């Protein structure tokens, strides 16, 4: 059910984020926040071997970047995930 | 309120206990 | 076609996948010593199981008492919680269960085999555990009613009762999403939540 930009199915979703943190430079905040709206819903939907894979693939893209706009927008999405993560299962992603 | 949590009353055999070979 | 039909085939799948996953993180997480456990073949995939009579029976009568509230769907997770030396917590392996045949029978065969997987590797995505550890066994239920406990006292030499906060309190637990499955007829996740510092 969860989608980023009407994109659901995993490899859709993947290929969606690839294409935006490899060739924008300056995210629009509006996107990061899809992004976050997008984990918060796996959450509720009870898909945590996506969020978990979909968090890795973003932090292997945003942090391999000189550019630390996306080192930032990294650390403000999982931010938010953790904060979700804690009310509602108890626990904090390993992220590592 | 861990009501809704059932749990078993008797403990599994420890690996200590499990050490001695009865097979 | 045909009309012979079990009805009660799901729990009783899920009840056998259960006994295997839970023979399968025993031996992985060396909670006992390698020396009891067996190479088997498992939903086509290497598994370990115990030949030790007394764990199995341990194993065996509490998937049994947990298959009647799985009939009835009243099951929201069935937890493998490793405990230390000193009882506490360390490590919970927890199957998140949804309830929504034939070679769609065979379909959800496919489906379980990649949790059997996850577990097999999982020792990689985790962190060594403590030396002198044991187990039990969580059943959380999607409502508290006195019917979950009657159905799951089913043994009597084998007695369940109500857990205690020691029993599932672990301190500073970390996420690790293992598999996640959706489908009709089955939507289940496993998961392991650890102790941030064992």
């Amino acid at each position: 059910a969860p989608n980023l930009a009407g994109a659901v199915e995993f490899n859709d979703v993947k290929t969606l984020l690839r294409e935006w943190i490899t060739t924008i430079s300056d995210p629009m905040e509006e996107d990061i926040l899809q992004v976050v709206k997008y984990c918060t819903d796996l959450i509720e939907e009870k898909d945590l071997e996506k969020l978990d894979l979909v968090i890795k693939y973003m932090k292997r893209l945003m942090q391999q970047s000189v550019e630390s706009v996306w080192n930032m927008a990294f650390d403000f999405i999982l931010d938010n995930v953790q904060v979700v993560l804690q009310q509602t299962y108890g626990s904090t992603l390993k992220v590592t | 309120r861990t009501a809704n949590i059932l749990k078993p009353l008797m403990s599994p055999p420890s690996r200590e206990e499990i050490m001695a070979t009865l097979l | 076609t045909q009309d012979l039909n079990f009805g009660q085939v799901v729990a009783d799948v899920l009840c056998e996948f259960l006994e295997v996953a839970v023979h399968l993180i025993l031996y992985v997480r060396e909670v006992y010593p390698v020396g009891i456990f067996q190479k088997r073949k498992k939903y086509n995939v290497p598994v370990q199981m115990s030949c030790h009579p007394e764990l199995n029976q341990y194993i065996q009568d509490t998937l049994h008492c947990v298959k009647p509230l799985l009939e009835k769907n009243d099951v929201e997770k069935v937890v493998v919680v490793i405990l230390d030396k000193e009882h506490r917590p360390v490590e919970k392996f927890v199957f998140e269960i949804t309830q929504p045949s034939d070679s769609l029978l065979s379909h959800v065969e496919q489906l379980l085999r990649a949790f059997i997987l996850k577990i097999s590797v999982c020792d990689a995505v985790l962190d060594h555990n403590p030396p002198g550890c044991t187990f039990t066994v969580l059943v959380h239920t999607r409502e508290a009613a006195t019917r979950n406990m009657e159905k799951i006292q089913v043994i009597k030499d084998f007695p369940w009762i109500l857990a205690d906060e020691q029993d599932v309190h672990m301190h500073d637990p970390r996420l690790i999403p293992l598999k996640t499955m959706t489908s009709d007829i089955l939507k289940m996740q496993l998961y392991v939540e650890e102790r941030a510092h064992k």
